[PDB]
């Protein structure tokens, strides 16, 4: 009968060091997870387990009785001093008093514009006279106040042809007076609203004193892009004439996709042939494209395998363009530093700041500062660095951090205390007397138990060589520690099986010059085609391994093996024109840039690339030259053409071709390495959601790795539906619970295309599904919503992933909101030639079928209907071609007619009934041999009654009409 | 037989204006005086000449002020020279390596990752005038690690050093500090702290605050609390609130589980009570709680949504009396026979002074007094000429408070000395007022000695000690047989925030040896600005500001002065509440640097001078002890 109070009374007992475990156990669980089940996720001592078990045992039995017979059930908790978001400080300027003094009094008027915030400002003044010293003035208070205020509340984004109900919140601040207001939604042809060109939509509403009021509007957006929604308000009697004009973004009906099409090194001479290089590039697939969406092909020319990267690593707002993945974890956050560090180094050693722009450098140094500042969030006592703040410290991660830090000591100020404590930690605590290094955290990267020892020590030994002559006096046993690790290497190296290790440990040994003879052969013979060190399945790791192998080759000054390797590394960009993950990117970056710095070849740029798109009449002639601030050039086309590229004379660079389009929903057909089951179910209606949430739902994700060993660093990439937002309480509980099912949640809308939630995981079990569930709230009611997507993937091998979509549930006839009037008939107009009036005479048919646009006129017989959630597919067999178009079709063949989901109810096409269809050549979709059709605003659909039922009353009138049409179109066709 | 006196501050600050006050007792004509300082021990010489002539027509007054250069650098000492013709007096004084003051301003005390910290560094000397020095400013995270380092000079900026820092959106949580030190003095560092917490923006606001600022233990009414909750736009909230009380033991918290109550919130308003019954069942015995503090925790769950805000009011002081009484202002030494003036300090349980508190002395009350706004009232008791130590007790007697509710406090006052046993004293008495610069203040010189050598005393020497330095010097004439002389002292803006007053007289003794009786007194002046600065609305009042509007701001400051401004949300300004950069808080830093310790008087004749920050040395054999220490006895 209390439950909230029976709680906290149980937390009342138990010592101080224990109330954490009981508190978190008393809580429920987003998953149905049991009490014993919840345990063993719990990470502390067994004293912590005993309390956790005892407490949820206590509570789950107590509320199990509440079901038998509207009362709260939460924790009062301890010490939350909330509210941090305050309006930004302003008026940060300095004025001296130069007015003639009137017995000290030197009045100086100063004019300013108050911010547009309803608040109370506190102006603080501090004087400083070289005659009478400092004088801190009393605070001056300014209460900026407004009576009436409008807030327009739109979803993050709306999908084309969805049915959102936005709301205009109106505030009445007056303390003892209710405001009457005339509010109006303005017409915008971009979306169907209750306001049309015909008549406006204004209505009177009365808002109580010291309160607010919500005014809903239904809008059905017809066009994609950023649309302007404006409500206008005129309050009665007062001449307060206010209005709000926000912009909601209408996204298309699928999911955004940057598909990499080609790469190819551009190097005339080198195998590019004396027949200077000619390059064939195939059209992008785009078979799963969304009907009536744009695509765009971006062709990029790179004067140097490192150029896009150098350009990006330097700029603060393009730095994130190097990585398709989130960056909120121990090693991921290192984008803040690593790229920029190597990129600055690169431009220093090759002397390019002159032509490139010296201004950019001081800008670049500030990034490494910022990145360093960020990285310190992961630093623990002492100097240990963990993958997530306040969690088990990683040997691998520290090693990494030590490298970049050590390689940055020159560029920005690195605290030697921070740096050398870490080197002091790795050596004194993590290195076994054997020379091996230990890992005591859960592994972030690539998993007898050699090679485990051999790889990690290789990685740590590469780190220590950067701190060598910096932590000399600070760390005593550095030089001996490296020796111990170096000796362990050149003994066990000849037993290495995995191609990855042979490279990384090969490089580590090369740094010492201890890669020689039989070991060198081992390193060299491990490369396939003499251009890459690669392993089955481990794709992005091969880019990592190969990069190391290049660094080893450069370390050995063996510049014959190198060319083909640099060619291969150049072309391993499958996620945009880029390598995907952090470790992958920064590794190839470093090594490719190291090739530039260590080359005995003056490989100079005088490239003459010419482009012939079959869509453009004029050729494109780009001339990339060394000694010009760029080394870059790009081109865009809206058409998905196959084109041909020609390079000429001198230079080693790249040619990345990438198209962006919107692929349809539909769950991935072959999840080859990851299992994923996604579920969404309505929560009980008495669940108590936040005050704005219209409706709450439970979203369960269930995932499993298809490997022989657990997957390490992995991500759930959850893009919410529209209006929906995840319960941040439940996610917190999942990450901050003494159980802990998650490493952290991101909730980052990078930008556009629906707001996303990113979940970091330490591992994914290959033994069984790793389920976690959580509440989502729906802050606007919407009809006809498209599925939200979920994607799992290994952070360091993106090649392994799985993409599933989630969607509430039909249950027999999808519902709109609402119809009853023109608002509903407005939306349906968009798709299929709106008859209305229901005249449709024989004479009226002949006029419309004779439009110069009308390409085809079929009599179809609907075979199968495969209605999905996003688009309907009607498979129509052709019964007679009354007029054929550029698409030839045989009588007895089939064509798939696609229609939007918002037009299923209007078309009402019953299976195995006959139809008369026609439309423009604009309706064609997807080239032969199998073509599809798009039922659009120019597609006349009509029911063709069967022969056995032409006898009836409602049909014989319509029947011979079609017969008159059929002949007067075959025998005579169009009159003009 | 003449006498020659050298008077100098206790610790001598380098590279600063220091006054060496010189005199001449009983001398026919005038004598040349040159003062010079050496390193101890060594032939260094930091100052050569600086001459003064002790003119008989001016009672023999001598200033000779000089700044000691800073060079080769266990606490250093300097030997000072005072040559009066042939006979020369020396003193070994302690040196101080202290630049001045740095003040750090921050627009807010809590920030979200992503936002900007706007901070200024004010560089000022010992007179609190602006000065162009080199300064180093760091920004540390909670783990001590510096993430921003700057070397900047403060010249031509006439004092101010504007700086900025953008917090990255992924960064340490906790109390970030801003350390700042003069490059001249890496020894002395100044800090300000701020929090980063993280983006949290609650639906509504909850304020939990008791009807009383304190809890009287024996009061059976209990501690009543008013829960107030309302939306951020002034809608009264309807919901439910769970409160729970607990006792804070310094920094250790004991939750009282049985104080947990569930109350309904009606029209943004709620009510709850912690009873004494349940309070004493959370431990026993009532007196053990005096000095402890109570806290409340309020959780307000809405009736509409699941939304929930928490609020905590802690530091509710448990008291045996609504008032405190302090003797931190009162001297610790009395003169047997003479009246003894008490500077009773009366504060509320929180720290702030209490206006109008009728107080009297135990043993002999009546007469009574009335507290001023600064929480001080004066009380005098004439006691017998006894060598026995005086123990005084001062109670309060406020009307409409019960006799068991009042406050009591005891102090111990030791006797003078008059070495050796001659019973001749000097008493300084001052009126306790809200005295403001520009006014005049009467200072009373009371004499108590045997009726034989009371005609020889012709003048009193009085010395002003302000902000650790020597300020003003002069004389006070006396007609033989006079038991009291008054000094008209004109207080200026040179006495803020507080000034000491030392007075002494010297003569041929009662037995045969020299007698030099002395006394000191401490006087607080209105602790405000030297100049002034006022901000008000420049427009003719009219009507209230509206969002996005042009409005005029009037700045009333000092000519030529530089004014730095910032405009912050009242919500973060009232959220401080301890790092507030007040004018009072600026003088507090100057007081805690002041020398020396005792709020007046001394153990003996020369224990007065040291306890006020001075070193008296005679040409005979009468001097003060050597101060080798920079600070004071532990509080
Ligand atoms: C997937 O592939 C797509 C390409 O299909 C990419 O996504 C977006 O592609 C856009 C082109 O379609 C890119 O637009 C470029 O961004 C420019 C930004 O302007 C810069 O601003 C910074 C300030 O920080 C300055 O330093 C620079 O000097 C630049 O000025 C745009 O200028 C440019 O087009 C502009 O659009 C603005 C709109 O406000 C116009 O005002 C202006 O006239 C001009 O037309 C263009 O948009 C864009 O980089 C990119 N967006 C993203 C995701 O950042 C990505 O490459 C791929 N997506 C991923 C991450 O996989
Ligand atoms: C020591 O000398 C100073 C400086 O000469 C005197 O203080 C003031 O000096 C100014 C010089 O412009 C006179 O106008 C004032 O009348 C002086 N004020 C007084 C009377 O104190 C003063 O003679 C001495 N002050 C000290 C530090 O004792």
């Amino acid at each position: 009968v209390q439950l909230t109070e029976k709680r906290m009374d149980k937390v009342g007992k138990y010592p101080k060091e224990l109330r954490k475990c009981c508190e978190d156990g008393m809580r429920e669980n987003p998953m149905r997870f049991s009490c014993q089940r919840r345990t063993r996720f719990i990470s502390l001592g067994e004293a912590c387990k005993k309390v956790f078990l005892d407490c949820c045992n206590y509570i789950t039995e107590l509320r199990r009785q509440h079901a038998r017979a509207l009362d709260e059930d939460i924790i009062a908790e301890e010490n939350i001093v909330s509210r941090s978001e305050f309006p930004e400080s302003w008026l940060w300027n300095v004025e001296d008093l130069k007015e003639p003094p009137k017995n000290g009094i030197s009045t100086k008027l100063m004019n300013i514009f108050l911010k547009d915030s309803i608040t109370t400002w506190e102006i603080l003044a501090v004087s400083m006279s070289d005659k009478k010293g400092i004088c801190v003035a009393d605070p001056f208070e300014v209460t900026v106040m407004q009576d009436f205020f409008i807030d327009l509340r739109l979803p993050y984004s709306v999908v084309r042809n969805e049915q959102v109900e936005i709301r205009a919140v109106l505030y009445n601040y007056r303390q003892n007076q209710e405001l009457k207001v005339r509010v109006e939604l303005l017409h915008n042809p971009a979306f169907c609203s209750l306001a049309t060109t015909k008549r406006r939509h204004q209505q009177t509403v009365t808002i109580p004193p010291k309160s607010s009021l919500s005014v809903p509007y239904v809008i059905v957006p017809l066009k994609t892009g950023l649309q302007e929604v404006e409500v206008k308000a005129a309050v009665y009697h007062h001449f307060i004439s206010d209005g709000v004009r926000k912009s909601l973004k209408v996204v298309p009906e699928g999911i955004r996709m940057n598909k990499t099409v080609a790469v190819r090194t551009l190097d005339p001479e080198r195998l590019g042939r004396e027949g200077v290089q000619k390059e064939d590039i195939p059209p992008a697939d785009l078979s799963d494209q969304v009907p009536d969406t744009e695509s765009e092909t971006r062709i990029l020319l790179q004067g140097t395998p490192v150029a896009q990267m150098t350009e990006d690593a330097v700029d603060a707002e393009r730095l994130k363009h190097l990585i398709v993945t989130p960056s909120g974890c121990g090693e991921q956050n290192m984008i803040g530093m690593t790229p920029t560090v190597i990129a600055v180094h690169y431009l220093d050693e090759t002397e390019q700041w002159e032509k490139f722009g010296l201004e950019k450098r001081q800008g670049a140094l500030e990034l490494i500062k910022k990145g360093y500042t960020q990285q310190l969030a992961f630093r623990q006592p002492s100097s240990a660095f963990a993958a997530f703040v306040k969690r088990a410290p990683s040997t691998w991660l520290t090693a990494y951090v030590v490298k970049v830090f050590s390689l940055a000591v020159n560029l920005i100020a690195i605290d030697s205390q921070v740096l050398c404590g870490a080197v002091k930690w790795l050596i004194l605590e993590k290195q076994k007397p054997d020379g091996v290094f230990q890992e005591d955290a859960p592994v972030i990267h690539q998993e007898n138990n050699n090679e485990k020892d051999m790889a990690l020590t290789a990685f740590v030994l590469i780190s220590l060589q950067e701190a060598k002559d910096i932590c000399e006096e600070q760390v005593n046993s550095l030089p001996g520690s490296i020796t111990k690790a170096g000796d362990f290497l050149e003994a066990n190296y000849m037993n290495l099986q995995r191609s990855y290790t042979v490279a990384i440990a090969g490089y580590a040994l090369a740094q010492m010059g201890r890669l020689k003879g039989p070991l060198l052969n081992k390193f060299l013979t491990t490369a396939k085609d003499k251009n890459r060190w690669e392993d089955p399945g481990k794709q992005l790791y091969n880019v990592e391994a190969t990069s190391y192998a290049l660094l080893a080759l450069l370390q050995l000054k063996d510049f014959d093996f190198v060319p083909p390797v640099v060619r291969w590394l150049n072309e391993q960009r499958y996620y945009g024109g880029g390598y995907g993950s952090t470790q992958a990117t920064f590794m190839v970056f470093q090594a490719l840039a190291q090739y530039q710095k260590d080359a005995p070849d003056h490989q100079e740029l005088n490239l003459d690339v010419s482009l012939q798109l079959p869509s453009r009449s004029s050729k494109i002639t780009h001339r990339i030259h060394w000694e010009s601030a760029s080394l870059l050039r790009s081109e865009e086309t809206k058409e998905n053409e196959g084109f041909t590229v020609t390079a000429e004379g001198k230079g080693q660079g790249t040619l990345s071709v990438v198209t962006m389009y919107h692929a349809k929903a539909k769950d991935q057909l072959t999840c080859n390495k990851f299992d994923l089951k996604v579920t969404i179910k309505p929560a009980p209606e008495t669940e108590k959601r936040p005050q704005d949430a219209k409706n709450t739902m439970i979203l369960e994700i269930c995932t499993r790795y298809r490997g022989d060993q657990d997957a390490t660093m992995s991500i759930l990439d959850i893009s919410m539906m529209t209006g929906f937002a995840p319960d941040t309480d439940d996610l917190k509980q999942l990450a901050n619970g003494v159980d802990r099912y998650i490493s952290k949640y991101e909730l980052d809308k990078a930008f556009s295309d629906r707001n996303t939630l990113i979940i970091y995981l330490d591992k994914v079990s290959h033994s069984e599904d790793d389920c976690l569930a959580f509440k989502v709230h729906q802050y606007f009611n919407v009809e006809l919503i498209q599925p939200g997507a979920v994607k799992v993937y290994a952070y360091y091998n993106l090649e392994e992933s799985c993409t599933r979509f989630y969607h509430p549930e039909k249950e027999d006839g999808k519902l709109n909101k609402l119809c009853r009037d023109e608002l509903c008939r407005c939306a349906e107009e968009n798709c299929f030639i709106q008859k209305s009036d229901d005249k449709v005479t024989l004479e009226e048919r002949l006029d419309k079928a004779c439009e110069p646009g009308v390409d085809y006129v079929y009599k179809t017989r609907l075979v199968k209907v495969q209605l999905s959630n996003d688009f309907d597919e009607y498979i129509m067999a052709i019964e007679q071609t009354i007029k054929s178009g550029s698409d030839e079709v045989q009588v007895g063949q089939q064509r798939t007619f696609i229609s939007p989901i918002k037009c299923r109810e209007a078309l009402k096409l019953e299976e195995k009934k006959h139809y008369l269809m026609w439309g423009l050549s604009s309706d064609f979709w997807g080239e032969k041999p199998n073509l599809s059709y798009i039922i659009g605003k120019d597609t006349w659909v009509e029911h063709w009654p069967e022969e056995d039922e032409c006898q009836d009353e409602e049909n014989q009138k319509q029947c011979q009409d079609l017969g008159a049409f059929t002949e007067s179109m075959v025998v005579f066709g169009c009159p003009n | 037989s003449p006498m020659y006196s050298i008077i100098t501050p206790n610790i001598l600050r380098l590279e600063s204006e220091e006054t060496m006050v010189l005199e001449a007792h009983d001398a026919q004509g005038d004598v040349p005086v040159t003062v010079t300082v050496h390193d101890f021990p060594g032939k260094k010489l930091v100052l050569s000449s600086e001459k003064t002539v002790l003119t008989p027509a001016t009672n023999h007054m001598g200033n000779v002020t000089f700044t000691i250069p800073a060079n080769r650098e266990r606490n250093k000492f300097v030997t000072v020279q005072a040559t009066f013709g042939t006979q020369v007096v020396e003193k070994v004084v302690l040196v101080s390596l202290q630049s001045g003051y740095l003040f750090i301003q921050t627009d807010k005390t809590i920030y979200t990752p992503g936002s900007t910290v706007l901070y200024r560094i004010f560089t000022v000397n010992h007179k609190l005038l602006p000065v162009g020095r080199t300064v180093m400013v760091n920004i540390e995270n909670p783990e001590g690690i510096p993430v921003k380092q700057d070397s900047l000079s403060s010249q031509n900026q006439l004092g101010v050093l504007p700086l900025s820092w953008d917090i990255p959106e992924l960064v340490n949580m906790g109390q970030w500090k801003i350390r700042a030190y003069y490059e001249n003095s890496p020894q002395q560092v100044f800090s300000t702290e701020f929090e980063v917490k993280e983006y949290v923006l609650p639906s509504f606001e909850v304020i939990v605050e008791p009807t009383e600022k304190f809890y009287y233990i024996y009061n059976e009414k209990g501690l009543e609390v008013t829960i107030t909750a309302r939306f951020l736009y002034g809608k009264k909230v309807e919901g439910t609130a769970f409160v729970i009380f607990g006792i804070q033991d310094g920094e250790q918290r004991i939750s009282l589980p049985e104080s947990l109550k569930r109350i309904p919130i009606e029209d943004g308003s709620g009510e709850v009570v912690l009873s004494r019954k349940v309070l004493l069942d959370g431990v026993l015995r009532a007196e053990d709680l005096v000095g402890k503090s109570l806290y409340v925790s309020a959780t307000v769950i809405l009736h509409s949504g699941s939304d929930m805000v928490q609020a905590e009011r802690s530091g509710i002081p448990i008291v045996t009396s609504p008032y405190q009484i302090h003797f931190t202002k009162t001297p610790k030494y009395f003169k047997p026979g003479m009246p003894f003036d008490l500077m009773v300090f009366v504060t509320n349980p929180d720290g702030s002074p209490a206006y109008r508190v009728p107080v009297a002395v135990q043993g002999e009350d009546t007469v009574q007094s009335l507290t001023q706004g600064d929480g001080v009232a004066k009380l005098s008791i004439n006691t017998h000429p006894s060598q026995k130590p005086l123990s005084i007790t001062v109670r309060t007697k406020k009307q409409e408070l019960s006799e068991a509710e009042q406050a009591t406090r005891t102090m111990q006052a030791l006797p003078y000395s008059t070495v050796g046993n001659s019973n001749n004293y000097l008493h300084l008495s001052v009126l306790r007022t809200e005295l403001r610069p520009g006014e005049t203040l009467n200072v009373n010189f009371l004499l108590r000695m045997d009726r034989a050598h009371e005609a020889k005393i012709r003048y009193y020497t009085y010395l002003i000690m302000n902000k650790g330095r020597l300020l003003k010097a002069g004389r006070q004439v006396r007609e033989p047989g006079q038991d009291l002389v008054v000094l008209p002292l004109s207080i200026t803006t040179d006495f803020i925030p507080s000034f000491r007053l030392v007075a002494y007289y010297t003569l041929i003794g009662a037995s045969g040896q020299r007698e030099v009786v002395a006394d000191s007194v401490w006087v607080d002046v209105k602790d405000s600005c030297v100049g002034s600065l006022v901000v008000k609305s420049g427009q003719s009042e009219d009507r209230q500001p509206v969002p996005g509007q042009q409005m005029t701001l009037k700045i009333e400051g000092d000519h030529g002065a530089r004014v730095v401004l910032v405009a912050v949300d009242k919500g973060v300004f009232v959220l401080n509440k301890k790092n507030k950069l007040t004018q009072s808080k600026i003088w507090d830093v100057v007081e805690k640097a002041d020398i020396g310790c005792t709020p007046g008087s001394g153990k003996d004749y020369a224990g007065v001078f040291s306890d006020a920050g001075l070193t008296f040395t005679s040409s005979s054999g009468q001097q003060t002890a050597q101060r080798a220490e920079l600070q004071c006895p532990q509080p």
